[PDB]
DNA sequence: GCAGACACTACGAGTACAAA
């Protein structure tokens, strides 16, 4: 399991030694630390690196986490509840759970910690891409005013959502995704400790290639193979793809095979099924676009038109509340292209 | 003494915040007017608008300190950011009440040492975030009460401010901080913190900053901390700064251009996937692509005209919060078709 | 009754000569039901050359403004179920549908700008054209089947409920799992199924303890288990599977957990 | 500096309560002769002119003319923050800012210090026009307040008519009408209950009910109120204090 | 000076039903009800300044004779017209006893009735019917859609129309004769054209022209009252060449001080109200002006964005 | 203070109707109205800083005298735009008589374009009913916000943007009151950059007096105006446009970058200068104008949202180059 | 002095946002 083996210190980090050394360099003198913005591909392990850096700054009780609930009131009398994951030396806030009221929790609770005050308490904004631009602009001055009491470490996957002033205010620490070799080494250690019999070692490299740099995905896929192959991985073990991936693949097959509005009916039905089951629309757009590009039949003109329409409707989705209104438009434009 | 040590151990962005108006490095066309208005007592209504990290807040925090003095500033200054709600109510209740109050009594010490002008300055940081209704409410609040209060609005984009509000305020544009104007200040900070650099390190830091001094200070602090952790005693090199600034290596950029030269969609897609398996930000990729293509003299004028518009469209989309992979692939494919 | 009372004061004979003016002056202007707005909006006669003079564009904006909360959704739901009759020479149904969908996306942008913190309600006439009038004009014609109600509301409520459930499970698993809300559903839940439901499918009633163990490894409850098993889609749908495990295993599982 | 002491701290409370409802912002100008206040309502229909004299204070010292601008609502709270058996002190520095109100009782040693931030009110017209009104009447405050409060229930407009030794208050509304007629009578056994009326030319003009109900709130200061009426002139409702007066200049409605 | 004269709008307000010029059929019906009696509940709808308040007041006065003081109840938007006024004031007024001529009844005039709250409108439904034997309600409103259908059912719907130029000319000629004002036919025609059927605006502009300049001429009237903004907007939109339209926008609109929001909104309204252009082209130009309107409302209001909007419109017209 | 410690925009506020320039038609017509006593309900609509509030305040001063702040109901509609104000303050003020002197009543509603629709729908009968004793003045920047009903009860006066003569006369008065001198070319630059707003010229004049080493012995040249405001010089605009138009891409980039860096010029100001100059041009084909205008509008809108300055500058260069490439 | 008794003010939930 991914939980069963997670580095708990900087010295236990095993991939991208450059980032490890940079984190130890920052932790050498922690009394002078600017705010951090970790970014990179999802599944790289940036959160673990944040925790290891935090452990190097403070004591090793940084992992003694406790969940607390802090009720708040919005502009209206509606009541919102946020669960804060907290530790004696730091706290975590994830605005993405709320909607457009994130500013409130950004503007009050953070300031409250500043009013409370190893002279600084680190606040980890796990989801800062989902932070509204208004919420970021509210955090703008909380970032500078209370810099002697509060020092933010903000975890991100894409810097583009975050406005320019915030990126200016914090040191940017890139997290490169582990290459297939280190992922294979980690998988080898995992199978060694978990006692998974391996027919050969090419299976680990195949898993690494099937995850596209994600270590969470690679480890979870390894476990999923171990539960379908009786804890003994063979050469011909089929790679387990998550359900949404097969649904998007079948949607791609339907789109390429049937370029009709009647087929658009079922495409909208499938998109509704995916959306209603806790799946973001931008990820659906990305996966569908890349799957459509991967189909061999289309010529280069069709692929270029598909990527153009995908870019346009990705912008449309980024500026639109109703997700299906843009995904169906993208699908219709692609079907018209073919 | 305590505050001196506190600022001595803080991020270099906050440690070297300009205490006085002279320490402003390159925004002379505004600080000169403020310095001469120190002698008089006719401070106009002011709108500080410029790129982030230029020095609007530092200038407006030094001006009040010089005009009123340390102790009296707290009484004669009201500061309202975007972290505080700034609707119609907070314009008609908090701001109006502060304006209506008579000017605080200057003490003897403040009068002998500091000019003590007969008004109070309301500093509205991030006035762009305010809704049009609140600005319309402030329109005449600034006017009728100009005798005892002065209004300063700081905004990143002047377009957000409504037309009459900008008309009333004296518009001060804080110029971008490139290498030429801020090299002296950066060298000053480096010398005070004993940072040892190669000839072009500070200038290169300023160019990567692209008109932002705060990013330059953060990069210099990161490089200095890394060098001190290394313990070699050598100087920070330009390549180290580029590594710590999220700059794509020249080899990878060259490989990107070679892949665009060979117009194969599949090869470009594969290399783009491998490239995005690293945290190379798409904006920093588009900037270097623009530099390489436009600067190079081996490209035709028509090709440059097309590629400039393509890069502009890609930047416009990428600044809206869309998916970096899709936009980067679209841009590279369209350049390949060129 | 009141019409006759008012009109009979001056004109003593109500006949076929003046009935047209009486109707034109006394007609009831009642806000149509959203189904009627959808029917008239997706009508070929409305956007034809002759029909446009009878029903001007302002009247179509008024039809939108009758109900400004549902017509955008009704048109989006029933703009692809009509046989078009205003197709330009050289255009198929799919091209008009794609243009209409692009217009609905632009209207969604306009609606978000209208219905956000800026509250730019002055764009309400514009949202009339982009969301309702333009796509309907693009795919105007005869109604193929029936006019269905907006499915967006129900699926949106379902998505809100599933998001709430995912929040509960994620915050229950937070103390062990280093993820966000979306990552859990995307990656962990497919793996969590293999360690929760599959042992009940294969090894039998003796899986409970093991299942309980992994349950107790992430502070899951029975409601949590039922919620996790309801998040899968497509091939891995578990609704039929949970029916096929024998009732003895279920009763033993609940009894052991309790 | 200003150091003005009221023996009866409840006196200033009652005067301030007299016009707290009518106006919110006031400029108390303290000179050597005493505190003088003038203010105008938001509707700009009623004017309030307080005139406190030196005799009112135990100890009044005003070195130089001073203007203290304040909000009536907060100052009313601050006055209510004091006991009845107290002495009051208004204190102001050389530069007018943050007036200090000081309640003392030395029978049981107790100090209560409060602050009120001054506010820059530009309007300082400070002018009234003494006129030869058409009619001058004087009647007990309780009777006039009773009459106004009972005729305010019928309509929002109350008409006052002054004729030869006759005072008429009329109120015509939607539920009906009402009219009370009184005559000026002089009572030797009890002088305080008498009614005086000196008329030069008969008057007929209307006021709003809300403003009359707010004016009669000053009946707690003096036991008798004077009313000066004239043809298209601000009606003068005066409550005479021991050292000065509180006068409401009301603007009648237009026919 | 201290005192001011009455505006000719209020001074020359029709005091008898015959003076009202336009909408002849409804006015004649109101005169017949005035003579006969038994006025039913009514809703008077139309555009501003075509004599809706004046008509109901002439009718009420003529019906109630000397009893206008007690039998007629004014309720205006300036007053509190919530459900409270229906419960307390309207109900008590309707329950009141009052002896009237044999045919006439007490009259409730609810001017600006379109702004009545939904609760008050619903509460009025039973007060309308229970006490109809004694009181008759009359509503006057610009928009009849705001009044609930249950209320609309119980009353006669009278819809007024915009006044034709001839009737405005007749009324203005009568006022001209009574007030001895010097005029020219061109000035009167310009006044009617600028009024656009709004008789109130016609009289106000006539009085203002007489006061400011002294002679009703085309030059003086056009000086005191601008040529309509929608007309120059329509001319700019329907220009043959881009440069001509740019010249109109620069000289007639931008240099004369009209704000960008005003130009964009008027362009949208002129486009949606245009008839010569085919519906598809009108819709696409509407889309372009919608994009421009979004840009203006986002703070970017300059001559460049409007010029780009016109360039897009001309591209759309030029295929 | 003595009205000398105030900003020049406020200290030079007109106090009499003879100190308001530019809107001579409106001033003369209103003066004649108030002299003959037939003053109708006024609606002054115009751009900011064109002198509507000053005009109405001076009108109140002339009609009522020095004590105009107690006998006129001046209400900032932005601060209070509710129907409660219409019911309570406005109607009570209109109905009653005056506490100070006999005469009619004036209600000055400033920024009534923010007034809510319910408030205006309530006021459309307060205006009509009490026309015997009160008159209403409505000040507006935008007339589209105001209800159509409130635009039929008020005589409309449009305030034109301030022309060269009136603005120049006001600068002459200011340089007379202070000890300052203005070069004719600097005055021309001030007028060009004013865009019809006296607030802009007053603010820039104060800033240019500030930037001088010492006032009353030095002059304010065009360099002072352009540097203090930060606006691009016409020479820089012409040089940038010439480099873009008739030379290779590399030196065009060099010229734009050097011009921007040396004087700190902003990109949007350069874009506005370039589009003005190119509008002054004569162009052979319409397609050039269409492409040029549409593109520059797109780059301007993108600049408003921020981004990469170099990319936007290159986009401007390419847009101009291609648009004039259509002219072959 | 001490307790209700209406009457005013503060709080909270629901609804509509345009154009002619
Ligand atoms: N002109 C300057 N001179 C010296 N240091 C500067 C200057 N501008 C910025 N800095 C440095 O950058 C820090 C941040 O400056 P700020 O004034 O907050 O930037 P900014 O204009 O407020 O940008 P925002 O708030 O995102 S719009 C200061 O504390 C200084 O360390
Ligand atoms: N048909 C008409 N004949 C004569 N005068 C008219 C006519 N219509 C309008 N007027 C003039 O315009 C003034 C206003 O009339 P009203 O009836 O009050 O306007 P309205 O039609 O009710 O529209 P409102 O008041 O905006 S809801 C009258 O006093 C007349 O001076
Ligand atoms: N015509 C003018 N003559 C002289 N000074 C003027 C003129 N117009 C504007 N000013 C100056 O500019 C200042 C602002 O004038 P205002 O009348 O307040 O602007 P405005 O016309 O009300 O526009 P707003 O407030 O944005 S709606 C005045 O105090 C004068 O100093
Ligand atoms: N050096 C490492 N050794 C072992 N596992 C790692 C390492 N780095 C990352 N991982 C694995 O990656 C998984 C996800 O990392 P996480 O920090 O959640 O990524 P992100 O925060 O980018 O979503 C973890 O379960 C962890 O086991
Ligand atoms: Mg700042
Ligand atoms: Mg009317
Ligand atoms: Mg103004």
């Amino acid at each position: 399991w991914v939980d069963k083996y997670r580095p708990k210190s900087l010295n236990a980090l095993s991939h991208n030694e450059e980032l490890t050394n940079f984190l130890k360099s920052l932790s050498d003198q922690p009394r002078d630390l600017p705010h951090l913005l970790l970014y990179g591909p999802n599944g790289t392990g940036k959160k673990t690196r944040c925790m290891a850096l935090l452990e190097s700054i403070f004591g090793p009780g940084v992992y003694r986490l406790k969940i607390d609930v802090r009720q708040f009131v919005t502009a209206s009398n509606r009541k919102l509840e946020l669960n804060v994951v907290s530790s004696p030396y730091h706290l975590e806030i994830t605005p993405s759970d709320m909607g457009n009221n994130d500013r409130i929790v950004i503007q009050e609770l953070l300031k409250e910690v500043a009013q409370m005050e190893h002279r600084y308490k680190c606040v980890i904004i796990n989801e800062a891409n989902s932070l509204t631009k208004d919420a970021q602009a509210a955090l703008r001055r909380t970032m500078e005013k209370y810099s002697k009491n509060i020092r933010l470490i903000m975890v991100c996957d894409s810097m583009s959502p975050i406005i320019a002033p915030i990126k200016s205010r914090c040191l940017l620490i890139r997290c490169p995704a582990p290459s297939d070799s280190e992922i294979s080494t980690i998988l080898s250690d995992v199978v060694t400790n978990e006692r998974i019999q391996l027919e050969t070692k090419d299976i680990l490299k195949r898993i690494a290639q099937a995850s596209n740099g994600n270590l969470r995905v690679s480890l979870l896929m390894l476990e999923s193979m171990a539960l379908n192959n009786e804890l003994a991985l063979k050469s011909s073990s089929p790679i387990i793809k998550p359900d949404w991936i097969i649904v998007i693949h079948k949607l791609t097959r339907k789109i390429v095979k049937e370029r009709s509005v009647n087929s658009l009916i079922e495409c909208r039905a499938v998109l509704y099924d995916l959306l209603a089951h806790c799946i973001p629309a931008n990820i659906i757009l990305k996966e569908l676009t890349f799957s459509l590009l991967d189909v061999e039949t289309l010529n280069t003109t069709n692929k270029s038109s598909i990527i153009e329409y995908s870019s346009v409707f990705d912008e449309r989705l980024s500026l639109g509340n109703k997700a299906i209104f843009h995904l169906e438009g993208f699908i219709a434009k692609v079907m018209c292209c073919l | 003494l305590a505050a001196e040590q506190s600022l001595a151990q803080q991020p270099w962005v906050e440690k070297y915040r300009p205490k006085n108006l002279d320490e402003v490095t390159a925004q002379d066309h505004a600080v000169t007017v403020l310095k001469k208005t120190l002698k008089s007592a006719n401070l106009p209504h002011m709108l500080f608008y410029g790129p982030p990290g230029t020095g609007k807040t530092s200038t407006i925090l030094a001006l009040t300190k010089e005009l009123y003095g340390p102790d009296l500033m707290k009484s004669r200054i009201l500061e309202l950011n975007a972290s505080d709600e700034r609707g119609i109510s907070i314009v008609r209740e908090k701001v109006k009440n502060f304006a209506r109050l008579t000017v605080s009594k200057p003490s003897k010490h403040d009068l002998e040492n500091y000019p003590c002008p007969p008004y109070k300055i309301i500093i509205l940081d991030e006035a762009d975030s305010m809704t049009a209704d609140a600005q319309s409410a402030l329109r005449r609040t600034m006017e009728t009460y100009s005798g005892v209060t002065r209004f300063c609005l700081i905004c990143n984009y002047v377009t957000r401010i409504i037309d009459p509000l900008a008309s009333r305020c004296s518009k001060f544009r804080f110029k971008a901080l490139d290498a030429s104007n801020a090299i002296d200040r950066l060298r000053f900070i480096s010398e005070q913190e004993n940072v040892k650099c190669d000839d072009g390190v500070l200038e290169r830091i300023l160019d990567i900053s692209a008109g932002d001094l705060r990013r330059g200070i953060t990069l210099l602090q990161s490089a200095s901390k890394g060098a001190q952790y290394l313990g070699d005693g050598k100087n920070i090199t330009s390549t180290q700064v580029e590594e710590l600034a999220g700059v794509v290596p020249h080899d990878i950029l060259i490989e990107i251009v070679e892949k665009v030269k060979s117009g194969d969609f599949d090869e470009i897609k594969k290399y783009v996937n491998t490239f995005m398996k690293s945290g190379w930000s798409a904006a920093s990729v588009v900037n270097q692509l623009h530099e390489y293509y436009i600067t190079n003299d081996n490209f035709d004028t028509n090709f440059k005209n097309q590629i400039s518009w393509l890069l502009f469209t890609t930047d416009s989309r990428l600044n809206n919060g869309t998916n970096e992979h899709i936009q980067l692939l679209n841009l590279l494919v369209k350049i390949s078709q060129l | 009754i009141n019409l006759l009372s008012t009109i009979s004061t001056t004109t003593k004979t109500i006949n076929h000569e003046n009935i047209n003016e009486i109707s034109k002056a006394w007609e009831k202007n009642i806000a149509l039901k959203p189904f009627d707005i959808a029917h008239k909006m997706l009508d070929g006669q409305i956007y034809s050359d002759i029909g446009s003079r009878n029903f001007t564009l302002n009247d179509k904006i008024a039809l939108y403004f009758d109900d400004f909360d549902f017509t955008p959704l009704m048109i989006q739901e029933n703009y692809l179920s009509t046989r078009p009759s205003v197709l330009k020479p050289g255009q198929s149904h799919l091209e008009a549908v794609a243009e209409a969908a692009n217009c609905i996306s632009l209207g969604d942008i306009v609606e978000k700008k209208i219905r956000s913190s800026e509250q730019l309600w002055s764009l309400l006439p514009l949202h009339a054209v982009l969301s309702s009038v333009y796509p309907a004009s693009k795919v105007a014609g005869h109604m193929a089947g029936r006019i269905n109600f907006t499915a967006w509301l129900g699926q949106n409520s379902k998505s809100a409920k599933y998001y709430r459930l995912l929040q509960e499970i994620h915050y229950h698993t937070r103390l062990g799992t280093s993820t966000d809300k979306i990552g859990l559903r995307l990656d962990y839940l497919p793996t969590f199924r293999k360690r929760l439901l599959d042992p009940f499918l294969k090894q039998g009633a003796d899986a409970i303890s093991s299942v309980i163990e992994v349950m107790d490894d992430y502070y899951l409850t029975k409601e949590d288990w039922d919620s996790i098993m309801e998040f899968f889609v497509g091939p891995d749908v578990t609704t039929a599977i949970i029916k096929k495990i024998p009732a003895t295993v279920k009763s033993g599982f609940t009894r052991k957990y309790n | 500096m200003l150091e003005a002491k009221f023996e009866e701290a409840s006196l200033f409370k009652r005067i301030i309560d007299g016009f707290k409802d009518c106006v919110q912002l006031v400029n108390f100008q303290c000179k050597e002769d005493g505190i003088i206040a003038q203010a105008v309502d938001d509707s700009r229909v009623l004017l309030v002119s307080l005139e406190i004299g030196v005799e009112a204070f135990q100890e009044y010292r005003c070195d130089h003319p001073v203007t203290l601008g304040m909000d009536l609502t907060s100052l009313s709270k601050i006055l209510r923050c004091g006991n009845n058996t107290d002495t009051l002190t208004l204190i102001a520095d050389n530069t007018p800012d943050s007036i200090i109100l000081l309640f003392e009782d030395t029978k049981k040693d107790r100090i209560a210090e409060y602050s009120l931030k001054l506010m820059d009110i530009d309007a300082d017209f400070l002018k009234i026009e003494e006129l030869q009104y058409d009619s001058t009447l004087s009647l007990p405050s309780s009777e006039f307040s009773k009459i106004v409060r009972d005729l305010s229930q019928l309509s929002d407009s109350i008409n006052i008519m002054i004729t030869k030794e006759t005072i008429k208050f009329v109120a015509d509304g939607d539920i009906g009408s009402g009219s009370v007629i009184i005559k000026p009578f002089v009572d030797m056994e009890h002088p305080e209950t008498s009614i005086k009326l000196e008329m030069d030319q008969p008057v007929d003009l209307t006021f709003g009910a809300k403003y009359l109900l707010d004016i009669i709130k000053g009946s707690s200061l003096s036991d008798r109120v004077g009313i000066r009426l004239s043809s298209e002139a601000p009606a003068l409702f005066q409550f005479d204090l021991k050292s000065g007066f509180l006068q409401f200049f009301l603007a009648p409605k237009f026919n | 000076t201290l005192s001011l004269q009455l505006p000719w709008v209020e001074k020359y307000r029709p005091q008898v039903l015959s003076d009202i010029v336009g909408n002849k059929e409804t006015i004649d019906r109101l005169q017949q009800i005035a003579k006969d009696g038994n006025m039913p509940h009514m809703i008077i709808s139309g555009m501003p300044g075509i004599g809706k308040t004046t008509s109901v007041h002439c009718l009420a006065h003529e019906l109630l004779g000397r009893s206008y003081a007690d039998g007629v109840l004014e309720l205006n938007a300036s007053d509190d017209r919530g459900i409270d006024v229906v419960r307390n004031q309207i109900k008590h007024f309707a329950q009141k006893k009052l002896h009237l001529p044999p045919g006439k009844h007490k009259i409730v005039i609810l001017d600006e009735a379109d702004s009545m709250t939904a609760g008050a409108q619903q509460a009025l439904r039973r007060t309308m019917e229970l006490y109809s034997n004694s009181t008759r309600f009359a509503f006057a409103c610009n928009q009849s859609n705001k009044i609930i259908e249950p209320l609309q059912s119980r009353c006669a719907i009278l819809r007024y129309s915009k006044l034709s130029d001839e009737d405005v000319l007749k009324r203005l000629l009568q006022i001209i004769k009574l007030e001895d004002v010097k005029y020219t036919n061109d000035g009167l025609e310009a006044i009617i054209f600028t009024a656009e059927g709004d008789m109130r605006q016609a009289i106000n502009n006539l009085q203002s022209t007489v006061a400011g300049h002294g002679l009703v001429n085309a030059d003086n009237v056009f000086k005191i009252v601008d040529s309509p903004h929608p007309l120059i907007v329509k001319k700019m939109l329907l220009a043959s060449n881009l440069e001509d339209s740019i010249q109109i926008l620069r000289t007639d609109l931008w240099k004369k001080g009209y704000s960008s929001i005003d130009i964009v909104t008027t362009s949208f309204r002129v486009t949606k109200n245009l008839a010569q252009v085919k519906e598809s082209v009108r819709l696409e130009m509407i889309k372009e002006i919608g994009l421009t309107h979004m840009r203006i409302l986002e703070g970017v209001g300059t001559y460049l964005q409007l010029a780009s909007m016109l360039a897009k419109i001309h591209k759309l017209n030029n295929k | 203070r003595s009205k000398e410690n105030l900003p020049w925009v406020e200290k030079y506020r007109p106090e009499t109707l003879d100190e308001v320039y530019g809107q001579n038609e409106v001033i003369t017509t209103v003066r004649k109205f108030v002299d003959e006593g037939k003053l109708p309900h006024l609606l002054f609509y115009g751009p900011p800083g064109t002198g509507k509030t000053s005009t109405i305040v001076a009108l109140a001063r002339e009609i009522y005298g020095k004590n105009y702040s107690n006998m006129v109901l001046e209400l900032n509609a932005s601060d209070d735009r509710g129907i409660d104000v219409v019911r309570n303050q406005i109607k009570d003020f209109a109905s009653t008589r005056q506490i100070f002197s006999k005469g009619f009543k004036l209600i000055i509603l400033d920024e009534a374009d923010a007034m809510t629709n319910a408030a205006q729908n309530a006021l459309r009968r307060v205006i009509e009913r009490y026309t015997k004793n009160t008159r209403f003045c409505v000040l507006a920047n935008y007339a589209h916000k105001l209800t159509p009903a409130l635009l039929s009860r008020c005589t409309r006066f449009r305030f034109q943007p301030l022309p060269q003569e009136a603005i120049e006369r006001r600068i002459a008065n200011v340089l007379v009151h202070e000890k300052l001198k203005l070069s004719p070319n600097a005055e021309k630059a001030l007028i060009e950059l004013s865009n019809g707003d006296m607030r802009r010229v007053l603010n820039v004049l104060q800033s240019c007096k500030a930037t001088l080493d010492n006032p009353d012995e030095d002059e304010i040249s065009d360099d002072v105006i352009y540097e203090c405001c930060g606006a691009p010089r016409p020479s820089d605009l012409k040089a940038v446009l010439k480099s873009i138009l008739e030379d290779d891409w590399g030196t065009a980039h060099y010229t734009l970058n050097k011009v921007r860096s040396a004087k700190g010029l902003a990109l949007i100001d350069l874009i506005e200068g370039i589009v003005k100059i190119l509008e002054d041009y004569e162009l052979q084909n319409e397609e050039t104008r269409v492409h040029l205008l549409t593109k520059l509008a797109d780059i301007e809108y993108s600049i408003s949202k921020g981004g990469n300055d170099q990319i936007q500058g290159s986009a401007v260069i390419g847009a101009i180059k291609a648009s004039f490439e259509n002219e072959t």
